[PDB]
RNA sequence: ACCUCGGAGCAGAACCCAACCUCCGAGCAGUACAUGCUAAGACUUCACCAGUCAAAGCGAACCUCAAUUGAUCCA
């Protein structure tokens, strides 16, 4: 549960929520999966390294979407 | 009439490549891609190997 | 020491590099100018 | 056991029937090949300009041959405001109307394939400039193969 | 292999394990004439050890 | 005597490698040719020895289409612009009809 | 061995006698034009159009629309031409045309484009997008009523749904303001449906609005037989189609079998089929307007799945089929260690019995 | 080759085979391409890569090399950082 | 007299096909300096060696030609 994770600071917790809301379930918990090895030891180590990377970054196609959003603005331009 | 020449990079990486040039032409200097520095850098000639 | 010396030499050459880029390029376009003068002759 | 919600029955494979679906996801096939002949048919949408003796006409057309959008000096809408229907002013007006119509319809990218004299002609330069400032991009994005 | 030997009782866990114990339990064969330098402990079956 | 020399070269083993209806995977060479006998069509690429290979996976179909060369192809455009009016050139083209879709959307999570 | 041709040969009607005396293509453009008409010709041999082109039935898709408006062509062209010579008699128009500095009023051009020829173009766009195949199973109509629909966003902003622009469900979350020029005493029906977006049925769609029995241009006093649900395309599911259908109703029609309840947040109840609904009510209304748009997933989409619909949000992803990799040989004669890596399963070391 | 030596009465190994080829324990023989360091100024880059590849052998050539090498070269070797530990074995091979 | 390589006929239409059979050539030249790296799938001169085309990807940019050639050891 990301919100009730007292070992994570408040602003980095909010940054994690707004950055990885696509991995937050409806019950408000973060989900992380690893399937990169046939050892659960290495899979769990990968998952923990993902958590550590998320915490440290919170502490610290795109062209197509940009151009279509610009065209949506150019259609959006009409006021009352 | 032509010659094979070895051109060494000016980046100091020791990278080098062989090209052909006419014998009557002057000493060659080109812009060739150096894979050590990942950048297109100057290569000057440094040796002549064999006659073509 | 050997690795640091090689990296320092490479860094020095790459630091000096863009000026040789631009003056070799102006030399090449001067070769073009001499060639077009000679074929104008 | 927890009673499952009768709404939560989701099919394990989604069937998106939009013909523009994979095209707008850039995973749809472009018809590669035809390397010997002209024009190239590796596109999704194509701008085709027909400059007749009396009229200047423009299509935006799929690879299928289906016409998506058209704009012509044949139409009253254009004839009311051109002095003549065969000028570069004509071509720029057609391009401005077609650009807002492609904006209008959702076609943001298209491939324009002019022959050299058309491309060097002032009318087509004015045309593509009008298209670009109208808001469409005349270069389609690359397909995501992987 | 190590867990198999321990369960079948050929290797005693209550005493320190080395090459003499492994060879006496016949879990490994060592040929020093064939340039073997010993036993490498590899990671297979770490999930059930 | 017999002052004729040379002419001892073997056959090139060229020609069609994949006929009609043959299931062809991506990159399979369809035809090898010394001149442009068969032309590339849909989802068929051409390699610099003018070989024909499949760009997609599917079924090989040979059709006969009109021939419009590129306006920079000088000799072909010369032949076009010297052709009489009412006439059109036809060439044999090779297509690959893709059998499989590009992919499917399937459920992976219930977030 | 020869076989006679099954029809006329292509370059057969050209006289081969006076080939110096015949007229000639001197133009690549002229040849390209002639070759394009010849490519569009049917032909009796095998063709790229035969193998790749789409094969519709020769059904001559039935018009289910309103009759076209009638105009007087003679006075129409008289007014055309007199406007043209007035503009040509304007001297500064010729100067601007020669100096390449003239311009064209886009808003007037657009507005009377929907007045004259906008309906046929709109029919062509919606045929290209495939609503008449999907919504209407082939039957076509020309949308003869300009259906302007916009979404109030911000306090001064609004989103027009024109004929397939992308509108995010943030902009589509609340009800859209609708207008369409109309006369008193004529009844209407407005419909919004999501074609692509059914999570279970590959054939069915979702109702989002079923406003019925509209007195006129005023839209707010009709019977709301289903509340407006903003569109919900899932994550990674691609781009979906949402269609507004406007229907001219002559008589009043009861909608009791098709009245969704007070707020209806069940997709099973919101299941919909324009084919069946217009089949049941065919003798009553006739379609006259059509505007549609495209939508992608959004955070508002996450909000409607979680809070409103009471759902765990489905997530889809686009997966490619596995690569070919032919049957593995015991002796890969001139292949590399990469061939062995092609047939490898796991990237970690294995040790077998050791 | 020598089938029975003069001193030991044992089969001998052809060292030329040992110095040119690598035998994976599965039964495959790896080799290099002939002339992969010859006339590279003549050779095109695709041809240069094709020559730089490490390629396998025939069943016929593999059986021939197995006959010229003794059984010492066919044993299983547990080297420290052998870059062919992956390729010593076959995976998913059906007949 | 020839010995290696390529094109055309013989060998008319998938492939292949000989003669101290009939003709023509080759043992380069020109451009470039990403003529970088890597990698699915194939072709193959009837074996092998050798040879040939190439999707995608990284990095950039925004080759012609028909043969035009020589293994290993060793230097
Ligand atoms: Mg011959
Ligand atoms: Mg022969
Ligand atoms: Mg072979
Ligand atoms: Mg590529």
């Amino acid at each position: 549960h990301l919100a009730t994770a007292e070992w994570i600071a408040e602003p980095v917790r909010q940054k994690i929520a707004i950055t990885h809301k696509n991995k937050i379930n409806r019950l408000g918990e973060l989900i992380l999966t690893s399937e990169s090895s046939r050892y659960q030891f290495r899979n769990l180590a990968d998952c923990l390294q993902k958590i550590r990377d998320m915490i440290t970054e919170a502490s610290q196609k795109l062209h197509r979407i940009r151009i279509e959003n610009m065209n949506r603005e150019r259609l959006r331009q009409k006021r009352i | 009439k032509n010659i094979l020449v070895r051109m060494v990079s000016e980046a100091g990486t020791g990278f080098c490549f062989n090209t052909k040039r006419n014998r009557l032409r002057e000493k060659l200097t080109l812009l060739h891609y150096d894979p050590v520095v990942k950048q297109r850098v100057l290569f000057v000639e440094k040796k002549k190997i064999r006659s073509l | 020491q050997k690795r640091r010396e090689r990296e320092q030499h490479i860094a020095e050459c790459m630091a000096k590099m863009p000026q040789m880029i631009v003056n070799w390029q102006q030399q090449q376009r001067e070769n073009w100018e001499k060639a077009q003068a000679d074929k104008e002759r | 056991e927890v009673d499952p919600v009768e709404n939560e029955a989701v099919a394990p494979e989604f069937t998106n029937r939009n013909p523009r679906n994979l095209e707008l996801l850039s995973v749809a096939r472009k018809e590669r090949g035809w390397r010997t002949v002209f024009p190239s048919r590796e596109f999704w949408h194509r701008l085709r300009v027909i400059r007749t003796q009396h009229h200047v006409e423009a299509l935006v057309e799929h690879q299928n041959g289906k016409v998506v959008v058209s704009a012509s000096t044949r139409e009253w809408a254009i004839k009311k405001h051109l002095y003549s229907t065969r000028n570069v002013v004509a071509c720029e007006s057609i391009g401005r109307v077609l650009a807002q119509r492609c904006l209008e319809a959702g076609i943001n990218f298209m491939v324009y394939q002019p022959t050299p004299w058309e491309a060097a002609s002032d009318s087509m330069k004015r045309l593509q400039s009008a298209m670009t400032e109208g808001g469409v991009v005349l270069r389609e994005p690359q397909r995501i193969y992987e | 292999r190590l867990q198999y030997l321990i369960d079948l009782g050929r290797v005693d866990p209550s005493q320190p394990i080395d090459l003499t114990q492994l060879v006496n339990g016949r879990g490994v064969t060592i040929q020093p004439l064939k340039r073997d330098y010993g036993v490498q402990l590899v990671e297979e079956g770490a999930d059930t050890f | 005597s017999s002052k004729n020399l040379g002419g001892k070269s073997s056959g090139r083993r060229q020609g069609i490698k994949k006929m009609e209806g043959h299931y062809v995977h991506a990159g399979n060479i369809i035809a090898t040719q010394r001149h442009f006998r068969w032309h590339p069509g849909a989802h068929v690429g051409v390699g610099k020895n003018k070989c024909l290979y499949a760009l997609e996976e599917g079924i090989v179909r040979y059709t006969k289409e009109v021939y419009v060369p590129h306006p920079r192809n000088t000799e072909a455009v010369d032949l076009i612009t010297r052709l009489p009016k009412g006439a059109v050139l036809y060439k044999t083209f090779v297509h690959v009809v893709p059998a499989k879709p590009e992919g499917t959307f399937k459920l992976v999570a219930m977030l | 061995r020869r076989t006679p041709p099954l029809g006329p040969m292509p370059n057969s009607d050209i006289d081969l006698s006076n080939l110096e005396r015949l007229e000639k293509y001197r133009s690549f453009d002229r040849y390209r034009r002639r070759a394009e008409q010849e490519a569009q010709a049917p032909h009796w041999w095998r063709t790229y159009r035969e193998y790749f082109g789409e094969k519709t039935d020769p059904k001559e898709k039935i018009d289910i629309g309103l009759p076209p408006p009638k105009v007087s062509r003679t006075q129409q062209l008289l007014e055309r031409k007199q406007a043209i010579q007035e503009l040509r008699a304007n001297v500064e128009e010729e100067r601007a045309a020669r100096l390449r500095t003239a311009s064209v009023p886009l808003d007037a051009v657009r507005a009377e484009w929907e007045r004259t020829c906008g309906p046929y173009h709109k029919q062509r766009l919606a045929e290209y997008y495939g609503l008449y195949r999907d919504l209407f199973h082939g039957a076509t109509f020309v949308p003869r009523v300009p259906l302007h629909v916009a979404y109030a966003v911000g306090e001064d902003d609004l989103m027009p749904v024109y004929c397939g622009n992308e509108v995010t469900p943030t902009e589509a979350a609340q009800a859209p303001e609708v207008t369409y020029e109309a006369e008193e005493g004529s009844l209407w029906t407005l419909l919004l449906t999501s074609l692509d977006g059914h999570l279970l049925e590959p054939d069915a769609e979702y109702l989002h609005w079923l406003l019925t029995n509209i007195p006129g241009n005023r839209v707010a006093e009709g019977q709301v037989t289903c509340p407006y649900l903003p569109p919900f395309p899932a994550r990674g599911s691609g781009i979906h189609r949402l269609a507004f259908l406007l229907f001219k109703q002559d008589q009043p029609i009861d909608f009791s079998e098709d009245a969704r309840p007070s707020p209806c947040y069940q997709l099973a109840q919101r299941t919909f089929r324009t084919f069946d609904f217009y089949k049941k009510h065919q003798e009553t209304m006739t379609p006259a307007g059509l505007s549609f748009f495209q939508c992608r997933w959004d955070d508002s989409v996450t909000y409607i799945f979680h809070q409103l619909l009471d759902m765990r949000e489905p997530v889809f992803e686009f997966v490619r089929p596995p690569p070919y990799h032919p049957k593995q040989k015991r002796f890969p004669h001139r292949q590399p260690l990469r061939y062995l890596d092609r047939y490898r399963d796991s990237h970690e070391p294995t040790y077998g019995i050791y | 080759l020598t089938y029975f030596s003069a001193r030991k009465g044992k089969r001998k190994t052809v060292k030329a085979v040992i110095d040119r080829f690598l035998r994976l324990h599965c039964g495959l023989w790896v080799r290099r391409k002939a002339g992969y360091k010859k006339k590279l100024w003549k050779k095109t880059p695709a041809r240069k890569k094709r020559l730089r590849e490490f390629v396998f052998c025939n069943k016929t050539q593999s059986k021939l090399l197995d006959k010229m090498t003794t059984s010492f070269w066919k044993r299983r070797n547990w080297y420290v950082d052998d870059p062919y530990q992956k390729y010593h074995d076959r995976t998913n091979l059906k007949v």
